């Protein structure tokens, strides 16, 4: 009713190229209420220098936020976004796929 | 340029 | 085409036991955020969030800061009143959101104004498009409606929306212009991702575009397809621009029967794309 679970997309600013500096984005949207926790992860480990956008909302009143950090992808490093919200019984992890 | 506070609901 | 909007988005959230309700406000011109305020900042003040607004003088930042602080106080009263109208407990958290602003055409004249509210994420009360009357969701909102009518609030909103809203939006567009009046067309391509011996995904990409509004559609044999398609929400790249894709699952060997169709304000004419096995 008055609770909506976040949609999550994890993606780069630019097409990924191993060894070339880029930005990793975790875009969380469609959620209500507004309190939400998000971590960006490198091989399971929280990344410290992560920034986010100012809270805004869509036409249906659901909230959205962009979380982002500089990174340089490689063949083997795995990245992910971990999200908790009152609608989730445990945090949801979505892995970065460079083709989505 | 924002508007002022108005009146409460 | 050629139209523009200004919007302010306010969020007040109560947090019993953890202080007074938070107030946050962001302002946009089209899809470009230009200001913010957050009551939980160490020294709450309206702050610039685009380069072109930094030129405004101290009187602008001071006025607006004082506005938000007053609005925060007013929203806290509204939250109290709404809890009462709904017979709600003092123990829960509730949200009041507010959106207002104006839409203008190429000539700068008002096309329409907006001023509406949501409570716990549900429409509560809205200024009608006449800028004179209100629509209430339920018997609680009818109480607010009577109060707004009594205080003549629609009149004040109409004067702002026809007046300062449009006038300031025009000022932003005129000095802000290089970014705000510039549409950037999407860079487009189709990628191919085998799924099995029998099927492959075709993914039609749109990258680097502004503003956010775009339409991406897959046809088979020139007929719109929604079966076996997936269309992701338009997403921010972080550099003012947006991204989006749409994908379709096709029988392998039939890729050339599929076309992707792209429409965006930055495009002179719609694009049609096919996979090019390079």
């Amino acid at each position: 009713m008055i609770q909506r679970t976040p949609k999550i997309q994890v993606y780069s600013r630019h097409p990924a190229e191993n060894g070339k500096s880029n930005f990793l984005n975790c875009y969380v949207s469609g959620f209500h209420p507004s309190d939400i926790e998000v971590d960006l992860l490198k091989n399971g480990e929280r990344i410290e220098k992560v920034e986010h956008s100012d809270l805004s909302f869509s036409k249906d009143w659901s909230f959205y936020l962009l979380y982002y950090t500089e990174f340089t992808p490689t063949e083997k490093d795995e990245y992910a976004c971990r999200v908790n919200h009152v609608t989730l019984s445990q945090p949801k992890i979505v892995k970065w796929d460079r083709d989505m | 340029f924002p508007r002022p506070w108005l009146h409460g609901l | 085409m050629g139209s523009h909007s200004m919007r302010y988005f306010y969020t007040s959230v109560s947090r019993p036991g953890r202080g007074e309700p938070r107030f946050i406000s962001v302002g946009y011109v089209d899809d470009t955020q230009f200001v913010r305020f957050d009551s939980d900042a160490a020294s709450p003040r309206e702050e610039p969030r685009a380069p072109w607004i930094e030129q405004e003088g101290p009187e602008y930042w001071d006025r607006n800061t004082q506005i938000y602080k007053a609005q925060a106080q007013t929203d806290r009263e509204s939250l109290r009143n709404l809890r009462g109208y709904y017979n709600q407990s003092e123990a829960g958290s509730h949200t009041l959101q507010s959106m207002y602003g104006c839409d203008v055409g190429p000539d700068g004249r008002l096309l329409r104004g907006h001023n509406q509210y949501a409570y716990d994420g549900k429409d509560y009360i809205a200024l009608n498009e006449d800028l004179r009357s209100w629509t209430a969701a339920d018997t609680a909102a009818q109480i607010s409606q009577r109060k707004l009518e009594a205080a003549r609030v629609a009149e004040q909103l109409r004067a702002y929306l026809e007046g300062e809203c449009v006038e300031w939006l025009r000022r932003y567009l005129e000095n802000g212009k290089d970014k705000l009046e510039r549409a950037d067309p999407p860079k487009t391509h189709v990628t191919h991702h085998p799924i099995s011996d029998h099927e492959a995904t075709l993914r039609c990409w749109a990258l680097g575009f502004y503003p956010a509004e775009i339409t991406l559609t897959w046809q088979r044999d020139g007929e719109d397809q929604t079966q076996d398609t997936e269309l992701v929400e338009t997403r921010p790249a972080g550099d003012r621009t947006f991204q989006k894709w749409t994908a379709v699952v096709v029988p392998s060997g039939e890729e050339q029967r599929y076309t992707c169709h792209v429409q965006h304000e930055g495009l002179p004419k719609p694009l049609t794309l096919r996979w090019e096995p390079s």
